[PDB]
């Protein structure tokens, strides 16, 4: 499970 | 400095009993994750020993049963400060970056926890279900209320699903509002509401209604199962802050979701 998926945190 | 991310993710479990708020059992769990960018591989080659990664969790009073990552942590009353173990973080991150060399970030489980909940008040979707079971018929009523008080700041519930099994040998569905979907093979009815919030009709207060004709009957009430996710707020009110130089937060993501979210007659 990914809390950020799919957006990128470093952009 | 190095960019880093954080994520709070809370799961809410509720169990309602007809219309009696005193009988509603609630349990909220949650997880805090720290995330690092691929660059760190090269960055922790140009650096060790790097700047100490220390953070504080705000409103830590609201949390109970807190389990800190044993490889990375923990060896006042409303604030807690943590110094991450850097050698183990680096060992870990080196392992994962060799394993997934073509990954843009690495998520690290930092904190697992429960959130003290005070019954129906701590519940973002209040529910009450009523069944009228005739020998040859069945009436179902689902009352719901969006509840801003359960959440730090008011935000919407997304992909809301109401699923309920209908026993008895269903034949026809009459008087349905709003429109739902009949699963014949599984003998069960499902409603979907895409968005529930204060900006919705009646301020998140509404009723699902259905009537069923029974070939055998009568039906025995089964549990209503609910689903929803929500982005933008925690249930706890916890935030996170960096302490000391070297690191910057690029994003703190807060979200919550129903886990086992049920309602009996
Ligand atoms: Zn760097
Ligand atoms: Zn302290
Ligand atoms: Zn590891
Ligand atoms: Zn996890």
């Amino acid at each position: 499970y990914d809390p950020f998926k799919g957006s990128d945190p470093f952009a | 400095t190095l960019p880093v991310a954080a994520a709070f993710t809370e799961t809410v479990n509720a169990y309602f009993k007809g219309a009696d708020p005193s009988k509603c059992i609630v349990k909220i769990t949650g997880e805090m994750v720290l995330s690092f960018p691929a660059g760190i591989t090269r960055h922790f080659a140009n650096n060790p020993s790097p700047a100490a990664l220390t953070f504080r969790v705000i409103n830590f009073s609201r949390l109970e049963h807190v389990l800190p990552n044993p490889q990375l942590l923990c060896c006042d009353a409303n604030t807690k400060e943590f110094w991450v173990n850097m050698p183990n973080l680096m060992t870990h991150l080196k392992k994962v970056s060799e394993q997934k060399p073509q990954a843009t970030y690495y998520n690290v489980d930092m904190l697992k926890y429960q959130v003290s909940a005070q019954g129906i008040q701590s519940t973002p979707l209040n529910l009450a279900v009523n069944w009228r079971c005739e020998p040859s018929s069945t009436d179902l009523r689902i009352d719901y209320k969006y509840n801003t008080d359960a959440m730090t700041t008011a935000v919407a519930l997304n992909n809301v699903q109401f699923l309920v099994p209908i026993d008895g040998g269903v034949t026809k569905l009459q008087a349905v509002l709003p429109p739902a979907v009949w699963n014949a093979e599984q003998q069960r009815i499902l409603w979907k509401i895409p968005d529930i919030s204060q900006k919705s009709e009646n301020g998140g207060v509404g009723s699902l209604l259905a009537r069923f004709q029974l070939s055998e009957g009568p039906s025995k009430p089964s549990p209503l199962v609910v689903q929803f996710t929500s982005e933008g707020s925690t249930l706890s009110g916890c935030d996170i802050e960096l302490v000391g130089a070297g690191y910057r937060f690029s994003l703190i993501k807060k979200r919550f979701a129903a886990g086992k979210y049920l309602a009996d007659n």
